[PDB]
RNA sequence: UUAGCUAGUAGGUGGGGUAACGGCUCACCUAGGCGACGAUCCCUAGCUGGUCUGAGAGGAUGACCAGCCACACUGGAACUGAGACACGGUCCAGACUCCUACGGGAGGCAGCAGUGGGGAAUAUUGCACAAUGGGCGCAAGCCUGAUGCAGCCAUGCCGCG
RNA sequence: UACCCGCAGAAGAAGCACCGGCUAACUCCGUGCCAGCAGCCGCGGUAAUACGGAGGGUGCAAGCGUUAAUCGGAAUUACUGGGCGUAAAGCGCACGCAGGCGGUUUGUUAAGUCAGAUGUGAAAUCCCCGGGCUCAACCUGGGAACUGCAUCUGAUACUGGCAAGCUUGAGUCUCGUAGAGGGGGGUAGAAUUCCAGGUGUAGCGGUGAAAUGCGUAGAGAUCUGGAGGAAUACCGGUGGCGAAGGCGGCCCCCUGGACGAAGACUGACGCUCAGGUGCGAAAGCGUGGGGAGCAAACAGGAUUAGAUACCCUGGUAGUCCAC
């Protein structure tokens, strides 16, 4: 149903950013304020707001060039159906180093950029193209 | 298709 | 390739991929045929070469490279078939029929219009006349009767009696025959009482229906008579097919009806709806049988049916 | 288109056993053991370091080199010895061949070549212990068809005219 | 022996395959869908660069072609990296064990994973830089590689386990609404056929046209009355309900799910499903009833070349109920 609630949280953003939806809303979590937080520091959502704390509600703020969109693509790489994990040296790049890959490690959700200073490996969340 | 489908029997070769 | 001696031989059969060819002494050898062949038919004399033995004494097949003319030809069209020739080289045909599982007269009248367009003559014989009472035998010989009158011999046998076989036999010698008829008439058995023939195949006899007959003889087996002349079988045959020429030799299809024309008020007569007709006052008279001239303007009207889509040669 | 298999089987006591632990073996006691994470049955196959193919992931295979296991006409058994259930040791049985005075005996090329035969198809019935390794001996020395060589086979690679 | 000196003279030392396209190279003659060619496409019956030969050329080379075998091309068993409305493919549907997977918050474990280190992954092969044999093949130095496994120390974001929770997931109650949902038992009135009676007369019936059939014992038609059987016009509609096949007169009884409103309440109790389990149009089968109408086989008459089918007059099984 909802097992995979990030491939749920990328859903509405892929959606949302063809369809010229100015802001989206999402039920939030723990997990999905340290990527979307990781996305307002990397150039590709505005802001995001929490509301509720019996119902933890986030909303994201899309982000346009002319009307067109920035995030262009984005995949779920590891599921709950499969498990994908990588070493320090084997973290994949997205467009040959262009895009990020979402990894989060034990220092927290990062990037394969900021792995490198940080020398860990662990899950990999999502290509963020 | 599923990949845990495929842990019960593989691709068959022919 | 590597093929033998170039010699006369009569076709025995005809079986598509290859046939059967019977050469100048009595040997069955089989042999195919050359791709230039539009024809080949059963009791066709050719020109043919029986390869050469791979194993000495032991060959597989020949040649037939060319074909002779036609003295005759039995021609029948059909529907998405076209005009197919199925026999040829001919001077008698012998209507086969029986009384079982009918004996029509329809069947009969349509040959006499073929005959006439080949200038062969086509002989009347029933078979299966032992099952009938002698008031029944009488009526059928009645039925005949008209038949006898308009020049056909008539010859009445049956299979499992022998009588009559003498008298056909006599009339028979000489020539080639075709046993025409249609499926299950008999035709199987009367090769079986006329010839003598090697008794360790004889057939192949499955005609068993609730009132129908069956085709189980394929199309032509050639024989010989023990003194002279071939044999023609005959598959079961239901069709009529008319796409000759025009009803002008439907007229010429009949014996009697050439000494009538010629009498009736036009120069030209449909002889069904046109008044004064001398052929239907002929009818009238009883010297020509009401059964003929109903039969014959069927003929006609089915000439009004079977042309309507089309067909040509 | 193999779902149930298994009574020395699973476990325990005690005795015996081997160089060592142990149903390895024996009496007794218990009824468990294995198995849809493929037991059991059938068919096929020496395995691996590798070779080849492929951008890679994979795929096919196991000749030459090296490691290990099994086997030495077929089957079974034990002795000897530190080490074998023993390729050129023995004993028994079977199969085949040879010798024979008819009563008996002899033999194991999957060692080097080589013959017969099979198959589309694979070699000289060669030289040497000079070197290397090993065996024996205090060493000298001897032995080694291992190995070092040579010939044949355009069989492959590479180089030249 | 390699190696080296010296002698003589181009003297001793080049072939095979292809030539329509794929795929590098074009003309001529002979032959006449014959002979042949060929991996594919397909060439050749009177002008064939495709057959045969010649001329000339191309591609290779002391080798060149062919055949057989493996992988690649082939993303053509698709993990990387395929599809299932109609090209091959979503079980007829449903329940559900094992199995896979799982909301949200905190603590804990450090299992999975990640970081570091140790031991090990024989040599040879492959890769990197070298050396040597005149060169290359080949031989060889060291390094890398062998993406493996075991152990130890760490980090705690995610997954897993434990612990305590939370309510939006999924459930529970109440008040209600709609429905051909199923099962059981009654009941209604047309229509069909049969039977009884009455009035009434020469055709009825059937088809394109006729015939079989029925009827002067009075058919058919009409009316009265009775019996039996099965189905529910209109309502009735891309209308409703049910997991699906399906389900339709009315009424009662038993009973299943669906949906809406207002709150209260349990606290992930969930999703999914190989075997397994049940339902499941009609035909058909077993046993015993039942019998109008319709109707395989079959009977009869037209049709026809034959009619087996079509058309018509009849008619058994079956259609009905229980098991
Ligand atoms: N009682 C009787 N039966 C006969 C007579 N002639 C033939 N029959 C039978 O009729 C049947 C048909 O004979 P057959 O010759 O096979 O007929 P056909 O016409 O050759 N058949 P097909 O069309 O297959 O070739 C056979 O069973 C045969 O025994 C006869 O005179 N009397
Ligand atoms: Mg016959
Ligand atoms: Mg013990
Ligand atoms: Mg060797
Ligand atoms: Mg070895
Ligand atoms: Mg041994
Ligand atoms: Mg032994
Ligand atoms: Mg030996
Ligand atoms: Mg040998
Ligand atoms: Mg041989
Ligand atoms: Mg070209
Ligand atoms: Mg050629
Ligand atoms: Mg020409
Ligand atoms: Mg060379
Ligand atoms: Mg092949
Ligand atoms: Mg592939
Ligand atoms: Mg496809
Ligand atoms: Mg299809
Ligand atoms: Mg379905
Ligand atoms: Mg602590
Ligand atoms: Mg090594
Ligand atoms: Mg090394
Ligand atoms: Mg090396
Ligand atoms: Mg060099
Ligand atoms: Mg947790
Ligand atoms: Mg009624
Ligand atoms: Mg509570
Ligand atoms: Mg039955
Ligand atoms: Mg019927
Ligand atoms: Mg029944
Ligand atoms: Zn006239």
């Amino acid at each position: 149903s909802m097992q995979d609630p990030i491939a749920d949280m990328l859903t509405r953003i892929r959606n949302g950013q063809a369809a010229n939806k100015a802001a989206v809303t999402m039920p939030s979590s723990k997990l999905k304020v340290a990527i979307a937080n990781v996305l307002k520091e990397e150039g590709f959502i505005e802001d995001f707001k929490v509301e509720g704390d019996t119902k933890p509600e986030l909303e994201l703020t899309l982000k346009y060039f002319q009307g067109k969109a920035v995030v262009e693509s984005i995949q779920r790489v590891s599921r709950p159906g499969l498990r994908i994990y990588k070493r320090k040296d084997e973290l994949p790049k997205v467009m040959a180093g262009l895009g990020i890959a979402v990894v989060s490690t034990s220092k927290g959700v990062m990037t394969d950029r900021a792995a490198r200073q940080a020398g860990l490996g662990g899950e990999i969340i999502c290509y963020v193209a | 298709a599923t990949v845990n489908q495929l842990v019960r029997k593989p691709r068959a070769r022919k | 390739n590597l093929f033998g001696e170039p010699d006369e031989g009569i076709v025995i059969s005809r079986f598509g991929m290859h046939a059967d060819v019977e050469s100048a002494d009595g040997d069955v050898h089989r042999c195919n045929i050359r791709r230039t062949i539009r024809s080949l038919v059963t009791g066709d004399r050719v020109v043919w070469r029986p390869g050469k033995p791979a194993a000495e004494g032991v060959n597989v097949k020949g040649i037939v490279e060319a074909v002779h003319e036609r003295t005759s030809v039995l021609t029948r069209p059909d529907f998405y078939d076209g005009v197919k020739p199925i026999a040829a080289n001919i001077d008698q045909i012998v209507i086969v029929s029986a009384i079982l599982p009918e004996l029509s007269l329809n069947i009969i009248d349509r040959y006499l219009v073929a005959c006439e367009t080949l200038q062969i003559e086509p002989i009347i014989v029933l078979n299966k006349i032992d099952l009938l009472d002698d008031e029944g035998m009488a009526f059928v010989n009645e039925q005949m009767d008209i038949y006898r009158n308009i020049g056909y011999r008539v010859l009445m046998v049956s299979s499992h009696t022998q009588d009559g076989l003498k008298p056909l036999e006599e009339a028979l010698t000489g020539r080639i025959s075709i046993f025409a008829g249609q499926s299950g008439v008999g035709k199987s058995s009367l090769l079986n009482a006329l010839l003598g023939l090697q008794k360790e195949i004889l057939t192949n006899d499955i005609s068993d229906n609730s009132g129908l007959g069956q085709h189980t003889t394929t199309a032509a087996r050639l024989y010989h008579f023990p003194h002279g002349g071939d044999v023609i079988d005959s598959p079961g045959v239901r069709e009529f097919g008319l796409w000759h020429l025009e009803p002008e030799q439907i007229t010429q299809g009949f014996v009697e009806f050439h000494d009538y024309l010629g009498l009736c008020k036009y120069r030209d007569c449909k002889h069904d709806t046109d008044p004064g007709c001398a052929i239907r006052e002929a009818v009238e008279e009883g010297k020509i049988a009401e059964t003929r001239f109903e039969n014959y303007h069927r003929i006609l009207e089915s000439m009004a049916q079977v042309k309507t889509r089309k067909n040509f040669s």
